[PDB]
């Protein structure tokens, strides 16, 4: 197997040049330069932090834990650089028998490496990034496989491969249009860089899963933690964009992947700088209380359809 | 004069309500809140590198002190303890000795950079107009002896920032 | 309007220098900008200006390789150009070798010096006076 | 005058009607002296009663200042008595401003204007720390100017300005920060004061 | 009767008696909850020799501000506050000179 | 209608006068001689004069007060807490304590 | 020989290239510190990214007056730090006390709590003076291990 | 292969912390501690309950979950049986679901 | 914002008693100041404060000046109020920036410090110093406008206008800001009135007080001048008092900008005020006066004084006690930070800790001010 190995080298150096974008996009929003000094427009300075932060910083937590602590960043990296295997693409890696329950499986257990970082420090100060971080999570889960389940029902079964196919005229961002809007936040259920977020980002609280880590642990997690941003922004691009397939010729796909991708790479970093954070208690207020009644009601639409007029796949 | 914060309620009757509820039921005014920052993007930022392009200041700027001297050799600075007393800090210390014969000018000039808050007090209190404050900005050391100046010597080093002194003490006398 | 944008870049690229010169500008040099050039400097500083660009900007000026003895072309400080930062780059607009005169006094540095920090040749501390006098006679 | 004069006296008439004001209700209690100069007036309080002088000027009908804002104290060891409360009040409905002193020595307890003033608590703490003047009946009453290890009072003109414990070297110790060492650089002493007095009228018989 | 302060001459000596019972409940406390430091027996006799400098009774004025400021610096760690090694750390550490000699002091030449 | 401060500015009129006959009734148990009795009811009874001469009008909440009668209300709510006070500290009626050391001159 | 000697300052290149400063809220030194992040003077992805955490970053910046009830505070924030540390004491209080010095509570120069290897001597510490306090930093960083 | 492709990105993902954890090495002082982030000693040592404010929110997850899964035939069971049948059942459920939120709406809880 | 210990007490996650262990920063200026003469202790009023310089030593020269009892030159008045409108521009925002960044804004840190930046420009130009200046003297004022500001100060108040609305269309008509800061920490009773924040607070919500209006310090009441108050007690009202003021606060810039005396900088009296360079130079009672100025300086007539000038904060209740010697003994600046951190009892009764940290941004307790 040689195809595994071009999609992890390559894939850590996509999380390495997002640092770039993460201050220059994120830069140009509050009027700043960001990288120009290292290299030619500071291209030469995202390679560098990973010769930073292994080689030479070197911390481990005071009183610690035992074993689990260092677990968690081969938790973080290894449960969601996994994530890229079951992606459609031009081509998948193990075509799943069902493609989105891997998906959506998988970045649940992701969420663990955010759990297990509270139990890194025996000292009280983590976990409260911790416990912030379960709820600013677990709500978020329910409408995730909900609003999968409308589109689902709409378009074929749930195979990754299906959802190519069906998207051969028009995209599914019309047909679905409040369920789209919703996929610009509820992608933002895994800690990311985001408005929306969860308790990772410092701003009011300590930072989590930060404050306990090292540099190497810590710099481990932001190679997992970006890389969420990236699977996101494809997923996205799978369930409601497609514009055309074309099984003769892979290079007119990947090219026209790539950019409807990138608009959106932009799209999170674009909340990211223009909102502040929702706050713990309104963030359990915005979904539950108000959206997953607007969630269950299109899904409750959604079930009908097919049967109204033929949509079976 | 009151300004009053509070709106009372924009909304009344079918079409001031619906407007305001169709922003709060999707988003509306945070797209209009998301293309403040496009603009934002579009126009070119107004940023300094330092190693090459350099800020904008002023004729009369107050950074490391130097000592000046007058056009015919000589040491400007008459020795008084005026300077001294002026000093909130206390940074500055003169202790006087005549210099051979005729002469009364200076033996203990240190002026510590450990303390210091930059008034330019020292350079207004000045008679003879001595402590003139040139537009300085790289100093850094390894240790605090090396920070802290000595019996002028350093100070007297001012010469290559003497130049621009001489310009800028000619935007100082008839003030600005 | 999108002719005259690339046209204007690669016009900037083959005024200063050329293929050897733009990347000397671009590796070492953070931005890349051509004009108006004030040229005498001590050392040898390049010292450009009369750029309109934005508020508070005069050029890119750029940093003379190996000034004194430091030997780095790399590496560049706040240590460059003489005794003319009063003028062209801030505060004044007259230009230090073209229209402003500067004031000779025969006791001012003839050769401009770069901070030492960490190498040899440094800042020092010194006593001044000499003291109470101990004698003592055989 | 165009530059001498600050401000020409109009409203100090109508000041000076409420330094006889309170002084008409003639308490031995409360009154003692009052002083009123510069559009400003100041009233002194026997120390065995400022409670019921906090509850007046507050609510009152004539006189409602309620705000007892600031709050300051006075080291002196010229009189008899060493420390003075200092309290400064300001009202928002009526807009005028007084000051309420204490004239005791003040080493023993002083009555608390907790009861009364919400904020003043805070300010009661400054005092203790600063001066070391205890409030009877204060709620709480927690060091915030001072060191958590610190002896006496960091203020008072009886000790040095550069302090007994001060210096603070790492040393041999591996984590704990020494404290014992107390020698620090010199401040220099102006021994200062001009010949002739500035002022007439100021100068008292012997 | 001024002033107060808190108690009389005789009631004085049992309210420090009171402050003495709670800090001596506390060194034990502060050493498995805070950190190892010195031990738990040379930590009393450090609790003993401070009182005994204290120890003058002539007004109760001067033995009740006593208590009030005891029910500040050990009550430090009481409802349990930060001091992180270096508050609360009464004796000296790094100070090592002790010398009461005509003939030991006058060699080092001090006053 | 609402007020500026946290208290509500309930519809009661009347209300205002129940409060201010009250304090005139305390005030005339232990002190009578004392100034403290004779220079309050002066200021009472002016007020109380132009509640019943204005009908419900906002020119009767501008009479030494202009910002509406709750704000006037506050200060007939904590006058009862304050004559209360002072008649259980004797200090209006008696003056016999110490004064202090002479000085003053700074 | 020459591979050693290149591989030293491959791995110092990277403490050239970037370093994360600490956001000490200690006085007025640290609203010039903000200035940092101000784009008119910036050294943001210039070499330097805010992030704060003690544990995560390179470079700790105190940012003015340290008293005795911060002596053992700042301390154990520069031991929390990874064992390649820089401290630069911006400002006269930094320095040892802007005015103070011989105050009560104020410790002198930070030298006597925590070594310092870069001196900012501005009060008021002007942006264009403090951009050395990281340039310098990096022209420091020369060699390390030989053997 | 899943198991040849799961092993091999998490095998190199725990290598990297090897990298990260033999070569930066020189001195291991007493200098750690317990909380980091703002500093000083811990005052809250080792475990202590804290619990509460999301305690109900957080049940209801639990029990919503399996819904959920019981949700999923919808896209996969509708292509075999009939579907007139199915939709007075399919439809149950969700409704149900609607209900038990509407008794959430009368009282929440802390949270 | 660092320096503000904030020992917690929580039932959960939510605060019941919150006890702020401060004065961490207690630098000790009140007892430094006793060995200092009164142009020695200028400049520690102005590193007193972070955010305000000119509104800092206007409180103390201020009190010299009624101490004195010698009026500042026409000009140098206006000049002051120019300068006192100029830190309303640096504060406020302060109170906006690092509040949202408190919160989790990144934007309009970014937005305002471009122009902070260009602020501090009128700040160099007047004076030799970035931040903290002793232009503001008992004698008035110190220096002279240069040329070059007049032509600046107007250029750049014409382009504000548009950049400070901005944030409204970022900040104010989005959701985010409506459904978090809205109804915390509402304190507007007789309670409010018990704490005493002076400046903000009550001004933002409640009473109708200000002193800018009820006590003239410079030549005021001539200027026109806007008072933004809330209805609420809550932090967004308290947020959109300070926004608003920001936009009312050209006004008074432009107003101070057409009417301008041309005359005298110092008072003529040269027992208080230092006489000119040129002038000093050739006559002899002027360069005496200019020596005895320092050493044992001013000579301050005895008596103890209290003045208050409106801050963007609050109040500076400075209190000089005056002997007959040049050096005052013991003075407290009575900043509005011991008040704010008074409130914080309760202020966060019954709140998550998320929304106690946008407590402390909408109170703006800079701890500069939590000294004295
Ligand atoms: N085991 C014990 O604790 C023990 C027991 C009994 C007696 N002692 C005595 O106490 C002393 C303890 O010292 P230590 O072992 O703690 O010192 P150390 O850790 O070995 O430190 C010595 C330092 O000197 C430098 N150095 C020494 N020799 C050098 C050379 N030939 N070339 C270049 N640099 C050199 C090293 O620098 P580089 O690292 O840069 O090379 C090193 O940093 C010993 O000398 C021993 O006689 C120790
Ligand atoms: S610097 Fe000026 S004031 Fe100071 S001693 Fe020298 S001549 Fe006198
Ligand atoms: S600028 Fe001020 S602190 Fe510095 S030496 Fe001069 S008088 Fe002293
Ligand atoms: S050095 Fe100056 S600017 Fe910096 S903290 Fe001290 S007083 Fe403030």
């Amino acid at each position: 197997m040689i195809n595994i190995l071009m999609l992890i080298i390559p894939i850590l150096l996509a999380v390495a040049f997002l640092t770039l974008v993460e201050r220059k996009v994120l830069g140009y929003m509050q009027l700043r330069k960001g990288p120009n000094v290292v290299g030619p427009y500071g291209l030469l300075q995202p390679i560098a932090d990973a010769i930073k932060l292994f080689i030479k910083e070197p911390l481990r937590p005071a009183t610690s834990s035992a074993s689990m602590f260092i677990l968690a960043p081969i938790m973080a990296l290894g449960l969601a650089l996994t994530m890229w295997i079951p992606l459609p693409m031009p081509y998948p890696l193990i075509n799943m028998n069902l493609g989105v329950l891997f998906m959506l499986a998988m970045s649940s257990l992701a969420v663990y490496s955010i759990l297990w970082s509270g139990w890194a420090s025996n000292s009280k100060y983590a976990l409260i990034g911790a416990l912030r971080a379960v709820a600013q999570t677990i709500s978020y889960e329910v409408t995730l496989a909900i609003i999968l389940l409308s589109v689902l029902l709409m378009s074929g079964s749930f195979t990754l491969s299906t959802l190519i196919t069906t998207q051969e005229q028009m995209w599914l961002i019309l047909p679905a249009w409040p369920l789209a809007m919703m996929w610009f936040i509820s992608t933002l259920a895994e800690t990311n860089r985001a408005p929306f977020d969860l308790t990772e980002g410092e701003s009011e609280l300590v930072s989590g899963f930060n404050v306990e880590y090292a540099a190497g642990p810590f710099a481990l997690f932001f190679m997992a933690e970006y890389a969420n941003i990236i699977m996101m922004n494809i997923f996205t691009a799978i369930l409601f964009l497609g514009t055309s397939h074309n099984p003769h010729m892979p290079e007119l796909y990947t090219i026209n992947f790539t950019i409807k991708s990138l608009l959106l790479t932009m799209s999170f970093l674009w909340i990211r700088a223009s909102y502040p954070r929702f706050r713990y208690d309104q963030l359990m207020h915005l979904l539950w209380k108000n959206f997953l009644p607007l969630t269950l009601a299109l899904c409750m639409w959604h079930v009908s359809l097919p049967i109204l007029t033929s949509g079976i796949p | 004069t009151y300004k009053y914060v509070n709106l009372r309620e924009p909304s009344m009757d079918m079409k001031s309500v619906t407007d305001r509820a169709a922003q709060t039921l999707l988003w509306t005014e945070l797209i209009r809140g998301l293309g403040m920052t496009l603009s934002y993007l579009f126009r070119e930022p107004a940023t300094i590198n330092y190693p090459f392009e350099k800020g904008p200041l002023s004729p009369r700027f107050r950074g490391e002190h130097a000592l000046r001297r007058y056009p015919s050799g000589e040491e400007r600075c008459i020795a008084c303890k005026l300077c001294e007393a002026v000093c909130p800090a206390q940074a500055i210390t003169i202790e006087a000795e005549p210099r051979a014969d005729g002469s009364r000018r200076t033996t203990r000039y240190d002026i510590d950079m450990t303390k210091c808050i930059y008034c330019g007090f020292c350079q207004e209190a000045c008679p003879v107009d001595a402590i003139v404050e040139g537009p300085n900005f790289e100093f850094s050391t390894e240790t605090h002896e090396e920070l802290l100046y000595n019996k002028e010597k350093l100070l007297n080093n001012g010469d290559k920032w003497e130049a621009e002194i001489a310009a800028n003490i000619q935007a100082d006398y008839l003030y600005r | 309007e999108l002719l005259q944008v690339l046209k204007r870049g690669l016009q900037q690229v083959s005024g200063h220098g050329g293929l050897r010169g733009y990347l000397r500008v671009l590796f070492r040099a953070n931005d890349v900008r051509v004009g108006t050039l004030v040229g005498e400097d001590k050392y040898g500083n390049k010292y450009y200006e009369d750029n309109k660009q934005f508020f508070g900007r005069h050029r890119w000026v750029i940093y003379t390789t190996e000034m004194n003895g430091k030997n780095t072309f790399w590496d560049v400080d706040g240590s460059m150009v003489p005794p003319e930062w009063h003028r062209w780059l801030h505060c004044m607009t007259d230009d230090p070798p073209t229209v402003k005169p500067p004031t000779a006094r025969k006791f001012i540095w003839t050769n401009h010096k770069f901070n030492l920090s960490g190498t040899p040749q440094q800042y020092v501390p010194y006593s001044t006076t000499r003291k109470k006098i101990q004698e003592w006679v055989p | 005058r165009p530059t001498v004069r600050p401000r020409n006296d109009v409203a100090h008439k109508q000041l000076s009607a409420f330094g006889e004001y309170v002084a008409e209700i003639l308490p031995k209690y409360v009154q003692q002296v009052q002083v009123s100069c510069f559009n400003e007036l100041e009233i002194c309080i026997h120390p065995d009663g400022v409670i019921p002088v906090l509850t007046f000027l507050r609510d009152h009908s004539n006189a409602q200042f309620k705000s007892l804002a600031d709050l300051t104290a006075v080291d002196i060891p010229t009189r008899q008595n060493r420390f003075e409360i200092v309290y400064n009040l300001l009202s928002l409905r009526f807009n005028s401003r007084i000051r309420v002193k204490t004239y005791t020595d003040e080493l023993t307890p002083i009555e608390s204007s907790v009861p009364v003033y919400k904020a003043a608590n805070w300010y009661e703490r400054e005092i203790w720390d600063m001066f070391g003047v205890f409030f009877a009946n204060h709620p709480d009453l927690r060091r915030i100017l001072t060191d958590y290890g610190f002896e006496g009072h960091p203020f008072r003109k009886d000790f040095p300005l550069s302090g007994y414990v001060e210096l603070r070297y790492d040393d041999e110790v591996k984590r704990v920060v020494a404290e014992p060492v107390e020698l620090a650089q010199e401040f220099r002493k102006f021994d200062l004061n001009s010949p002739w007095e500035a002022f007439p009228a100021y100068r008292q018989p012997p | 009767v001024k002033p107060i302060f808190s108690r009389d001459m005789n009631e004085a000596k049992r309210r420090v008696r009171e402050l003495y019972r709670a800090w001596y409940r506390e060194v034990p406390n502060t050493v498995h909850l805070f950190q190892l430091d010195i031990s738990v027996k040379q930590g009393r006799d450090k609790v003993r020799e401070m009182f005994k400098k204290n120890a003058h009774i002539t007004d109760p004025r001067v033995v009740d501000l006593l208590v009030i400021k005891g029910k500040m610096e050990l009550e430090e760690t009481i409802k349990v506050w930060k001091q992180r090694t270096h508050v609360m750390r009464f004796f000296h550490e790094t100070e090592a000179p002790r010398p009461k000699d005509f003939l030991s002091k006058f060699y080092v030449g001090h006053d | 209608t609402g007020l500026v401060g946290l208290a509500v500015c309930e519809t009661p009129h009347e209300r205002l006068k129940i409060l201010y006959t009250k304090i005139l009734d305390v005030l005339g148990h232990i002190p009578k001689n004392a100034a403290y009795r004779k220079y309050t009811e002066q200021i009472t009874n002016e007020k109380l004069s132009m509640v019943k001469a204005e009908p419900d009008v906002k020119k009767l909440e501008e009479r030494l007060q202009g910002g509406q009668i709750e704000e006037v209300i506050l200060q007939a709510e904590n006058e009862l807490s304050l004559a209360r006070k002072m008649i259980q500290w004797k200090p209006w009626e008696p003056l016999v304590e110490e004064p202090p050391a002479s000085q003053w001159k700074w | 020989e020459y591979v050693v000697a290149k591989l030293d300052d491959l791995i110092n290149w990277a403490r050239r290239s970037s370093l994360w400063p600490m956001t000490f809220g200690l006085a007025c030194c640290a609203v010039e510190m903000m200035h940092m992040a101000a784009p008119r003077y910036d050294m943001d992805r210039f070499g330097v990214v805010f992030r704060a955490s003690p544990r995560q970053s390179d470079v700790m910046i105190v940012a003015g007056t340290l008293t005795n009830k911060m002596a053992p505070a700042l301390r154990k924030v520069y031991d929390q730090m990874p064992e390649p540390r820089y401290v630069v004491s911006m400002g006269s209080c930094a320095n040892g006390g802007g005015y103070y010095h011989y105050s009560y509570s104020v410790v002198r120069g930070c030298d006597r709590i925590v070594p310092v290897d870069i001196y900012v001597p501005g009060c008021p510490p002007t942006a264009e003076a403090l951009l050395y306090g990281i340039l310098q930093l990096q022209k420091k960083i020369k060699r390390e291990k030989r053997l | 292969n899943l198991m040849l492709a799961l092993l091999t990105n998490f095998t190199l993902a725990t290598l990297l912390v090897i990298i990260a954890f033999w070569l930066p090495q020189l001195n291991v002082y007493s200098e750690k501690t317990s909380p980091y982030e703002c500093g000083f000693d811990p005052m809250g040592s080792a475990r202590l309950p804290f619990s509460m404010k999301f305690f109900l929110v957080a049940i209801t997850f639990l029990l919503f979950d399996l819904e959920i899964a019981l949700l999923l035939p919808l896209p996969w069971a509708s292509q075999t049986a009939n579907l007139n049948t199915m939709l007075t059942m399919a439809l149950f459920l969700i409704i149900l679901l609607a209900v038990s939120l509407a008794y959430e709406w009368t009282q929440k809880g802390l949270e | 914002h660092g320096v503000l210990r904030l020992v917690m007490e929580l039932s959960g996650e939510m605060v019941r008693k919150c006890d702020p262990h401060i004065g961490l920063l207690h630098r000790g200026t009140e007892k430094l100041i006793e060995y200092k003469t009164y142009l020695q202790a200028l400049p520690y009023f102005d590193r007193l404060d972070y955010v305000s310089m000119m509104c800092n030593e206007q409180a103390y020269s201020l009190a010299v000046e009624k101490l004195l009892n010698i009026r500042p030159p026409p000009r140098a008045q206006w000049i002051r109020v120019l300068f006192g409108e100029i830190t309303r521009l640096l504060n406020h925002i302060m109170a906006v920036t690092t509040h949202a960044l408190d919160i989790g804004a990144m934007t309009p840190f970014f937005w305002m410090f471009e122009e902070r930046e260009k602020m501090f420009e009128f700040y160099e130009r007047v004076s030799g110093a970035r931040m903290h200046a002793a232009y503001v003297r008992p004698g008035g004022v110190h220096q002279d406008l240069p040329l070059g500001l007049m032509d600046d100060i107007y250029e750049f108040s014409k382009n504000f206008s548009l950049r400070i609305d901005e944030l409204e269309e970022m900040l104010t008509n989005n959701r985010i800001w409506r459904n978090r800061t809205v109804d915390i920490g509402i304190v507007t009773a007789e309670d409010a009135l018990n704490y005493g924040f002076s400046g903000v607070m009550l001004r933002g919500s409640g009473i109708q007080w200000d002193l800018r209006k009820t006590q003239p310090y410079d030549v005021y009441d001539q200027v026109e001048f806007d008072v933004p108050i809330g209805s609420r007690g809550d932090c967004y009202d308290r947020y959109l008092c300070r926004v608003e003021e920001m936009r009312q606060s050209i006004r008074i810039i432009s107003q101070c900008l057409n009417k301008m005396p041309p005359g005298e900088i110092k008072v003529d009296d040269a027992k208080v005020s230092p006489p000119k360079r040129a002038e000093m130079k050739t006559s002899m009672e002027s360069l005496i006066h200019h020596f005895k100025l320092y050493t044992e300086g001013y000579q301050v007539p005895p008596g103890a004084t209290y003045t208050a000038i409106e801050a963007p904060k609050g109040e500076f209740g400075v209190y000089l006690v005056s002997d007959g010697s040049s050096r005052p003994y013991r003075c407290k600046i009575k900043a509005p930070g011991f008040a704010h951190l008074a409130g914080l009892d309760k202020m966060s009764k019954g709140h998550m800790l998320a929304d106690v940290v946008a407590i402390i941004g909408t109170q703006d307790i800079v701890f500069g001010e939590v000294d004295r």
